[PDB]
């Protein structure tokens, strides 16, 4: 979805806390640090 | 001076811009989860900007 590169890291970030938040809560899952996964956010929003 | 306790990884520096001089800080930070193998052995690649 028209990625800038500052909007990659900000992406990688959300991805490693979502991956920490799943073991703290429910460790029996285990669906994203498993799985390939594709994410669309849509352009439109200003870099800044 | 716009952080006061300057979280880890960032540091002042004085620069002799085109007009006086400014304290400009310097900051850095990482851009991937970093264990994506413990046993990786792949350069730690830099990104400037």
């Amino acid at each position: 979805g028209q990625l800038g590169e500052v909007m990659k890291e900000s992406a990688r970030i959300a991805y490693t806390f979502a991956r920490a938040f799943l073991m703290q809560h429910a460790p029996a899952n285990d669906y994203l640090v498993t799985s390939h996964i594709h994410l669309h956010v849509p352009e439109g929003a200003t870099p800044k | 001076r716009m952080y006061d306790v300057t979280p880890p990884g960032v540091v002042m520096g004085l620069a002799w811009t085109a007009m006086g001089g400014s304290t400009l800080f310097v900051e850095t930070s990482l851009r991937r989860p970093q264990d994506k193998d413990a046993k990786g052995d792949k350069d730690g690649s830099l990104e400037v900007t």
